[PDB]
Protein backbone atom coordinates (compact mmCIF):
# COMPACT_ATOMS: atom_id res chain seq x y z
CA UNK A 1 0.00 0.00 0.00
CA UNK A 2 1.19 3.87 0.36
CA UNK A 3 2.56 2.48 3.78
CA UNK A 4 4.05 -0.61 2.74
CA UNK A 5 1.80 -3.08 3.84
CA UNK A 6 0.46 -5.73 1.76
CA UNK A 7 -2.80 -5.96 -0.07
CA UNK A 8 -3.38 -9.95 -0.31
CA UNK A 9 -2.55 -11.56 2.79
CA UNK A 10 0.07 -14.25 3.77
CA UNK A 11 -0.49 -17.96 4.04
CA UNK A 12 -1.22 -19.63 7.27
CA UNK A 13 -1.13 -23.47 6.72
CA UNK A 14 -2.18 -26.11 8.85
CA UNK A 15 0.08 -27.49 11.60
CA UNK A 16 1.04 -31.23 12.33
CA UNK A 17 -1.56 -33.03 14.00
CA UNK A 18 -1.15 -34.78 17.11
CA UNK A 19 -0.53 -38.27 16.59
CA UNK A 20 -1.71 -41.77 18.81
CA UNK A 21 0.65 -43.38 20.67
CA UNK A 22 1.49 -46.81 20.04
CA UNK A 23 2.71 -49.52 21.98
CA UNK A 24 2.68 -53.13 22.04
CA UNK A 25 2.52 -56.24 24.29
CA UNK A 26 4.98 -58.65 22.62
CA UNK A 27 5.25 -62.25 23.79
CA UNK A 28 7.69 -65.20 23.76
CA UNK A 29 7.54 -69.27 24.28
CA UNK A 30 9.20 -71.14 27.03
CA UNK A 31 8.40 -75.02 26.22
CA UNK A 32 7.25 -77.57 28.65
CA UNK A 33 9.17 -79.28 30.74
CA UNK A 34 10.28 -82.91 29.64
CA UNK A 35 9.35 -85.78 31.92
CA UNK A 36 12.14 -86.70 34.40
CA UNK A 37 12.89 -90.74 34.78
CA UNK A 38 10.91 -92.52 36.74
CA UNK A 39 12.34 -94.29 39.88
CA UNK A 40 10.19 -97.40 41.38
CA UNK A 41 9.81 -97.34 45.05
CA UNK A 42 10.03 -99.45 48.29
CA UNK A 43 6.31 -98.94 49.44
CA UNK A 44 3.23 -100.08 47.72
CA UNK A 45 0.50 -97.64 45.81
CA UNK A 46 -1.83 -95.96 48.85
CA UNK A 47 1.57 -94.86 51.01
CA UNK A 48 3.67 -93.53 47.59
CA UNK B 1 31.94 -64.11 33.11
CA UNK B 2 29.24 -65.48 35.18
CA UNK B 3 32.17 -68.49 35.62
CA UNK B 4 34.39 -67.06 37.48
CA UNK B 5 32.26 -64.63 39.22
CA UNK B 6 30.81 -67.62 41.14
CA UNK B 7 34.14 -68.59 42.40
CA UNK B 8 35.17 -64.94 43.59
CA UNK B 9 30.98 -65.36 45.21
CA UNK B 10 30.54 -67.64 48.30
CA UNK B 11 34.50 -66.84 49.64
CA UNK B 12 34.57 -64.38 51.95
CA UNK B 13 38.45 -64.55 52.33
CA UNK B 14 38.90 -62.68 48.67
CA UNK B 15 41.45 -60.21 47.68
CA UNK B 16 40.71 -56.44 46.86
CA UNK B 17 41.22 -56.83 43.18
CA UNK B 18 39.35 -59.81 43.50
CA UNK B 19 36.33 -57.70 45.16
CA UNK B 20 37.37 -55.18 42.37
CA UNK B 21 36.21 -56.80 39.61
CA UNK B 22 33.25 -58.31 41.74
CA UNK B 23 31.87 -55.50 42.32
CA UNK B 24 32.88 -54.70 38.56
CA UNK B 25 30.47 -57.41 37.16
CA UNK B 26 28.14 -56.38 39.74
CA UNK B 27 27.68 -52.94 38.56
CA UNK B 28 27.81 -53.95 34.79
CA UNK B 29 24.97 -56.09 35.54
CA UNK B 30 23.67 -52.88 37.13
CA UNK B 31 24.14 -50.87 33.68
CA UNK B 32 22.10 -53.94 32.01
CA UNK B 33 19.10 -53.98 33.81
CA UNK B 34 18.77 -50.28 33.71
CA UNK B 35 19.45 -50.49 29.80
CA UNK B 36 16.76 -52.84 29.68
CA UNK B 37 14.34 -51.53 31.94
CA UNK B 38 14.77 -47.85 30.48
CA UNK B 39 14.04 -48.21 27.37
CA UNK B 40 11.87 -51.21 27.66
CA UNK B 41 13.24 -54.52 25.98
CA UNK B 42 10.64 -57.71 26.18
CA UNK B 43 13.00 -60.49 26.13
CA UNK B 44 11.35 -61.57 22.32
CA UNK B 45 13.07 -58.45 21.73
CA UNK B 46 15.90 -58.82 23.23
CA UNK B 47 17.42 -62.24 23.45
CA UNK B 48 16.98 -61.65 19.69
CA UNK B 49 19.62 -59.34 19.60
Amino acid sequence: TIDGQPLSLSLYATPADPSMLLSAAITASQGGGDLPHAVMPMYRFPVI
Amino acid sequence: TFDDFMIIAANRDRSENETSNMVAFCQVLGQLSLIVRNIGLSENELTLL
